[PDB]
């Protein structure tokens, strides 16, 4: 039940939680889900680089 | 890596 993602699309919040957009390595656009904050603590990394792009565009 | 739900 463990997948590698390929990067962070975007994110939103739901009922006051944050939930993140994944593209999974290996995928297309047709597979993204919709991930809790939970479920990605692994993805530092890649959630970093999106903060980054947010931030830049601003 | 993640956990996909």
């Amino acid at each position: 039940d463990v997948f590698e993602v390929e990067k962070i699309l975007d994110m939103k919040t739901e009922g006051g939680k944050v939930l993140y957009k994944v593209r999974w390595k290996g995928y297309t656009s047709d597979d993204d889900t919709w991930e809790p904050e939970i479920h990605l603590e692994d993805c530092k990394e890649v959630l970093l680089e999106f903060r980054k792009k947010i931030a830049e565009n601003k | 890596f993640a956990f996909k739900s």
